[PDB]
């Protein structure tokens, strides 16, 4: 009995690896102009129905915490918003000394500092002469120096550029795609905790419609789950690791601006426009959301049992407001027609549950220039939309941090918090890995190669 | 029938259903440009380890150098009927960069006594 | 690998000056934002002061102290000043999740050695 | 005599010189690196596609798959005298992806008759 | 035994290894990759002047038209024992890119006389 | 009292003195695996067969 | 593909005010001129208005209207006032061959359906 060896060449085996995706966008939108974040007119187009073939008598494992995609796909998102920002203009010459007054036409007693009406010089077309204009700032632009003296409060750290108003925020769908030579795995059990092998592990060339969205604490617009709202942790019993709380029948969330915002243009310089905001036409009335009181109580139901299966069944689950700190983590900021919010959230985590029609309402407040989470430095300005601004949306999920009692006082207290970035997009990357594929096996068998 | 479509199957059964896992293997805009780059390299790279053997691109490659039990120690019918691909790399996992410096060898060597032989006509 | 280094400290005359410093070696420095916290014996961990884009400070600091963050070098400072006797206390320095801070001590996920800080 | 010299002359007389419209096939700045990656990655395809069939170099790959009176219904002799390849090319024009699938499984079906032929002994 | 670790030895000595030479031939972001695809460029067009002849990837390929003494006027012995490659290229330096034409004849012409002694069956 | 005609629609670059306008010819070419034809006919009316490709 | 929308137009009191609108949809915005013709009952085609690099207008006009390219949303306005009982006529929407505007209708390759307006 003797028998030699052989090799085989496109033998299916893989290894865990990385590499460097790229684009697949829908191609219906192609037609619809639209040089935007998230670009389509540069970008290889999708596929319909991309090769989505299932595996049989396979076993992998995956990992979220340590995955390399959610990792890539973030540097992606950074390197594309500094790109989407060049052509726009600067506001070097917008810092300057504002005289500024309370305004009150018939305002609302839910608001009395919040908007203030600045009246500042600024040069015209011609560099020779110079014009007095107006316009309204929320209070959270503009600090007092020494009365009535107020600055952009940004314009002391860094300058930065306006929001281009050809460009849109809105979320996009971007599929992703392995290059030639490489797979993307893609897990199907359904009570798959993140962490562990999956045995109906399929593959795919290309990912389904990723929406990555913006968002602090109750990310929104995310994949439902499909059966048994699954908490997703890293160590669960440590409590310095976020918890991503993902449920299935999604509660529905409405937020509006019933401001009626007026756009007016303003000219820096030769073809430099800054657009500032007019007269609000009509009462003034905080811009607030809503969320249904029934349904909103059942989904805490949902979460607090599946919560008892890693803390026992005789535990006092009591949930809490946010922490307290940078305004855009108490709060939950998310982008809506063009305008950043944030929303107070203390009326949602307050309740306490033992182990034995109505519609809540939550005020919010709006920033024109934001923080850019993309750099420390730079920030951004976003001009103001026309019109009464409202937008539905999905809320799918949440952002559960634990708080570190002791180990009596069996009263657990969950707390929201946003915090990194990162965790918006890795509740929607917890499915797919990626491989690199290595034919050239080694096998053995029986020849004689003739001479 | 796809793509990696019978990784899970027995390894036997695995080898009707080999040019798929090689046909499809070559097929922010520089970004794009750098894969197609690497993935055209990555595919040079297999075939030249196959053309230094003794074979181009027949897909079934059997060489004449003898094997080892123990590397394997396994039954040849008992591995060609049940167990995968998948298993079966990692048990040789560790044991590779060494039979692939013996093919060449065994290659190399017998290039040059074909060579001479067509020589004594 | 992500590591943090800090300064001296150390015993400081009631009421006297001193500073602190933190430095970022591993990760990239414009997207974190890092904060001190102080432990007194026998007592639990609180906020004291933190900069990622908008400088925060604790209740009790009462702008007595300054926190500022030099991009070139990649480090924190804190100008400490008037320390009365009841500040003394171990000082750690933290790099939060992201550019945002958190004044829960479970907002970061790398601690420093800690640095001692008496006063008499 | 040169590239794409016998295009409009007889298909049997183009097969004379067949080298020179081969040899030529692979040899703003940005612009010229994509074409370059292009034009070597189609060269890779074309050679894959021989790969898989009967052949890696010949030139001439004449395969024992049977042929169809259907496909063409012309007599042998009758098109490899007169007709040029371009109008050839369009005649069976809608008739490809099909053979090529016929003939990676004459292939497949092949290696393998030969693979245990060799190991029965 | 390395890169090139032989180069100045007798140049039938240097046959000893010729994988070497050849397996480390295609393994300021944009000057490393303009060139790699250089460099893999390079390799196609190496394998491609080789395929036009009879030989694919032997590595040995030795044809069989006829060799001129007016080239080298060497004995045959003499030179395989004592010159060294190097020494050896500068001397038929001058008549180079003759012998090239000379191999795709004597291919071309081959392939076809055996395509047609296959048909005459 | 005038202005620029172009100073209130959007300003724009000098035409830097180092380059000139004069047409300099540039030859096209394909690259490899390409080909460029080139019809011949003198009645050649833009469309339609030309037979001296 | 190229194709072009209209805004309403509709019925205006003599001595009125109306705005139209034309939205380029397939081809690039910063790279062709449009141009508005009307057509009244019983008579072909003249130039109104159109904007390019630099507005035009008919000698009927007589600066009653006023034209101007919205580049961000890629759409031309029409700012009409005091339109007098002899403007009654079906107002197109076209794109000129390139970033030129021509008075004579042969200008232009790519026409719209037509907006109706009357005045009474
Ligand atoms: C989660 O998904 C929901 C579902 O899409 C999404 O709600 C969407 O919000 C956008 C906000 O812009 C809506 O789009 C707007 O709809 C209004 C309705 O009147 C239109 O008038 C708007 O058109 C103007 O603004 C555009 C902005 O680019 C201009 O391009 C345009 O020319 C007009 O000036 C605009 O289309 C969208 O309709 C809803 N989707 C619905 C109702 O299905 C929500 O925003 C998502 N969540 C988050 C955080 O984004
Ligand atoms: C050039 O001039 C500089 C200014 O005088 C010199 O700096 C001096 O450096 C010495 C030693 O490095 C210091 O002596 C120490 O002082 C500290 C107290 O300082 C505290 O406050 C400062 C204020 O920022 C702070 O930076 C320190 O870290 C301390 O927290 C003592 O605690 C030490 O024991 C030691 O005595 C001097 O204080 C410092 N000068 C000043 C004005 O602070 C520098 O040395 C000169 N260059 C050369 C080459 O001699
Ligand atoms: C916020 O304030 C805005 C300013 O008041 C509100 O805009 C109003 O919108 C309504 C309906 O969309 C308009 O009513 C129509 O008026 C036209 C006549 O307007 C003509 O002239 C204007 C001038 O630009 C032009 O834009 C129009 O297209 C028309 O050509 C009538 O023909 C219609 O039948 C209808 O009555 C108001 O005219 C308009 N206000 C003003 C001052 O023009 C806006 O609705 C407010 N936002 C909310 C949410 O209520
Ligand atoms: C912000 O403050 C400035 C100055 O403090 C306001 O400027 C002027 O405001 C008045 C009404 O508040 C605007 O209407 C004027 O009313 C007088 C009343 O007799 C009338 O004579 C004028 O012809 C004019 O209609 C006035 O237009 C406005 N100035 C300019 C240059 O527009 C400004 O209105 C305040 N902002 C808001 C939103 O009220
Ligand atoms: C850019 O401007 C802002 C706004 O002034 C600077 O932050 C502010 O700095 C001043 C002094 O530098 C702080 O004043 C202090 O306030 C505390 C109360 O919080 C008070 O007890 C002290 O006596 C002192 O007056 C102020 O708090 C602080 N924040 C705000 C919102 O004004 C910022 O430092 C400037 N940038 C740089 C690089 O300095
Ligand atoms: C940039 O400046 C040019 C030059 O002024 C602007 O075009 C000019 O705009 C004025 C009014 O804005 C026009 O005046 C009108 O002229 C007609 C006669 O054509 C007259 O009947 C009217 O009563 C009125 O006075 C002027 O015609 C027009 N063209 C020229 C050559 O001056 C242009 O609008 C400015 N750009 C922007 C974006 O406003
Ligand atoms: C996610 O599921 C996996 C397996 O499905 C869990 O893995 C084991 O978990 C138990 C505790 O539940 C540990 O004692 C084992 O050591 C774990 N083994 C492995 C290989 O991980 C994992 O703990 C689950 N994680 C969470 C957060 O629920
Ligand atoms: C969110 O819910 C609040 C109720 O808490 C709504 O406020 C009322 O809206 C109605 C709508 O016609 C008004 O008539 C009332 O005057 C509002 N106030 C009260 C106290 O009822 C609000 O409109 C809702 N907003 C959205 C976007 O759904
Ligand atoms: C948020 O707005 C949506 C639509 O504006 C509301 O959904 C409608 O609710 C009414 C309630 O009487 C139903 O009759 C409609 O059929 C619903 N339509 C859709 C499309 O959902 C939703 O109720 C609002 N949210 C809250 C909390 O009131
Ligand atoms: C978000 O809203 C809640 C109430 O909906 C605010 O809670 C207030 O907390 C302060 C702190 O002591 C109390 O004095 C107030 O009485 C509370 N509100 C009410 C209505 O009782 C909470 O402060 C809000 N968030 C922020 C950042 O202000
Ligand atoms: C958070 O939940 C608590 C209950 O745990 C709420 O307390 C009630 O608040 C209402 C409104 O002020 C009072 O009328 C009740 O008397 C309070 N309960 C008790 C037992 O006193 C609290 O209101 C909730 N927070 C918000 C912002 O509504
Ligand atoms: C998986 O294995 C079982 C038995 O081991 C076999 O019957 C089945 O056919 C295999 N799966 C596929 C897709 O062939
Ligand atoms: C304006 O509003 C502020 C609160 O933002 C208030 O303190 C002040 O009294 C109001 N009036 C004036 C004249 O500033
Ligand atoms: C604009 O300049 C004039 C020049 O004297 C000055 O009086 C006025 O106060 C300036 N505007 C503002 C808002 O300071
Ligand atoms: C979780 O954190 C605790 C805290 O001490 C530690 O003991 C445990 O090993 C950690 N588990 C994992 C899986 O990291
Ligand atoms: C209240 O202010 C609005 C804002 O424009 C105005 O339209 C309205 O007439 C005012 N009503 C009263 C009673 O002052
Ligand atoms: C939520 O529902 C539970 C039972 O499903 C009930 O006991 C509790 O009172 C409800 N809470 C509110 C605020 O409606
Ligand atoms: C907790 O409850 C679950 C279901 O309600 C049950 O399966 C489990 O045995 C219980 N455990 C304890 C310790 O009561
Ligand atoms: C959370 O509730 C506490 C209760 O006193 C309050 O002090 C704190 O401001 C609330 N947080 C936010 C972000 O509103
Ligand atoms: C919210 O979820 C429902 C249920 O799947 C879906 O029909 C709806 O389109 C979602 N809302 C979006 C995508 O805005
Ligand atoms: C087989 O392996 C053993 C140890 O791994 C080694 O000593 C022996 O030389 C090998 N024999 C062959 C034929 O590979
Ligand atoms: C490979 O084998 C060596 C020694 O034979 C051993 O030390 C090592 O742990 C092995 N590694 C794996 C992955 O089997
Ligand atoms: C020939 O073509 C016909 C129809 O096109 C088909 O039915 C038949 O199976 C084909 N036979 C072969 C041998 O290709
Ligand atoms: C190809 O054949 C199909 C059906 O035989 C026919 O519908 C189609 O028009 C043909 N196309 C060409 C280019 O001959
Ligand atoms: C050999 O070379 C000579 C001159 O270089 C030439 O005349 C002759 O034809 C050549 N013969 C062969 C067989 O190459
Ligand atoms: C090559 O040969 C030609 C003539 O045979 C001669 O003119 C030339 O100098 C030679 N060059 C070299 C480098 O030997």
């Amino acid at each position: 009995e003797n028998l030699w060896v052989t090799v085989y060449y496109g033998v299916p085996v893989w290894k865990d690896a990385e590499t460097t995706l790229f684009c697949a966008s829908d191609a219906k939108a192609y037609e619809t102009e639209k040089h935007n974040v998230w670009a389509t007119h540069a970008c290889v187009p999708t596929d319909p129905n991309p090769q989505e073939i299932h595996l049989e008598n396979v076993t992998e494992e995956f990992n979220m915490w340590k995955n390399n995609m959610v990792e890539q796909m973030h540097t992606d998102i950074i390197s594309l918003w500094d790109q989407s920002l060049k052509p726009c203009v600067k506001l070097t010459p917008l810092c300057v000394t504002l005289q500024c007054t309370n305004v009150t036409n018939n305002i609302t007693d839910d608001m009395r500092g919040e908007l203030k009406n600045c009246s500042f010089n600024m040069t015209t077309e011609l560099r020779d002469k110079k014009q007095k204009v107006y316009s309204l700032f929320y209070r959270l632009d503009v600090v007092q120096i020494n009365n009535k003296e107020y600055r952009l409060i940004n314009c002391n750290t860094s300058a930065c550029t306006q929001a281009c108003p050809k460009v849109s925020f809105e979320p996009i769908p971007i599929h992703y795609c392995a290059p030639a030579g490489f797979a993307i795995l893609k897990c199907k059990d359904k009570k798959f905790n993140g962490t562990g092998p999956c045995p109906s592990v399929s593959t795919v060339q290309c990912t389904h419609g990723i929406k990555p969205v913006v968002s602090t604490q109750l990310l929104l617009n995310g994949s439902l789950a499909e059966e048994e709202v699954m908490i997703r942790s890293e160590n669960i019993t440590n409590n310095a690791k976020n918890i991503l709380v993902q449920f299935n029948t999604p509660v529905q969330i409405n937020c509006t601006r019933p401001n009626n915002n007026t756009r007016k243009s303003i000219r820096i310089g030769p073809g430099q426009a800054f657009y500032a905001t007019g007269d609000i036409i009509g009462d003034i009335r905080q811009a607030h959301c809503n969320v249904s009181k029934a349904t909103w109580n059942e989904t805490l139901g949902k979460v607090v049992k599946q919560l008892r299966k890693h803390f026992g069944n005789n535990t006092i689950i009591r949930f809490a407001n946010s922490s307290g700190g940078d305004l855009e983590v108490t709060t939950h900021s998310f982008n809506c027609g063009g305008e950043f919010f944030y929303c107070n959230t203390s009326g949602l985590f307050n309740s306490t549950w033992i182990s034995n029609n109505d519609s809540i309402t939550l005020p919010c407040r709006i920033k024109q220039i934001i923080n850019m989470w993309q750099r420390i430095g730079q920030c951004m300005y976003a001009p103001p939309i026309q019109g009464v601004i409202r937008c539905v949306s999905n809320i799918t999920g949440l952002i559960l941090t634990r708080d570190g009692g002791s180990t009596n006082s069996t009263t657990e207290t969950f707390r929201p918090g946003g915090g990194d970035m990162r965790d918006n997009w890795r509740s929607e990357l917890y499915k797919y890995k990626v491989v690199k594929i290595e034919p050239l096996g080694v096998a053995p068998t029986r020849c004689k190669r003739r001479v | 029938l796809g793509f990696l479509g019978a990784a899970g199957s027995t390894m036997g059964a695995a080898s009707m259903t080999l040019t798929v896992q090689a046909r499809n293997l070559l097929s922010w805009g520089i970004k794009q440009l750098q894969a197609r780059v690497l993935a055209v390299e990555r595919y040079l790279r297999d075939q030249q380890l196959l053309g230094i053997w003794g074979c181009s691109g027949k897909l079934i490659c059997c060489t004449n150098v003898p094997w080892n039990s123990s590397w394997s120690n396994r039954n040849l019918s008992e591995i060609w009927d049940n167990m995968t691909w998948l298993q079966w790399d990692k048990e040789i996992s560790n044991y590779t960069q060494i039979i692939y410096g013996l093919l060449e060898e065994s290659q190399n060597q017998q290039e040059k006594n074909e060579q001479d032989l067509l020589a004594l006509d | 690998e992500v590591q943090l280094v800090e300064s001296g400290g150390g015993l400081v005359q009631a009421g006297g000056f001193l500073r602190l410093s933190c430095e970022l070696r591993g990760s990239i420095f414009n997207q974190y934002a890092m904060a001190w916290f102080r432990q007194a014996p026998g007592k639990e961990r609180e906020f004291v002061a933190g900069m990622g884009a908008v400088p925060h400070y604790g209740e009790f600091v009462k702008g007595r102290f300054t926190i500022s963050r030099d991009n070139a070098k990649s480090t924190v400072y804190l100008q400490m000043s008037s320390l009365k006797p009841e500040d003394t206390a171990i000082y750690f320095c933290a790099r939060s999740k992201s550019t945002y801070i958190s004044y829960n001590s479970n907002g970061y996920d790398y601690w420093g050695r800690g640095t001692q800080v008496t006063v008499s």
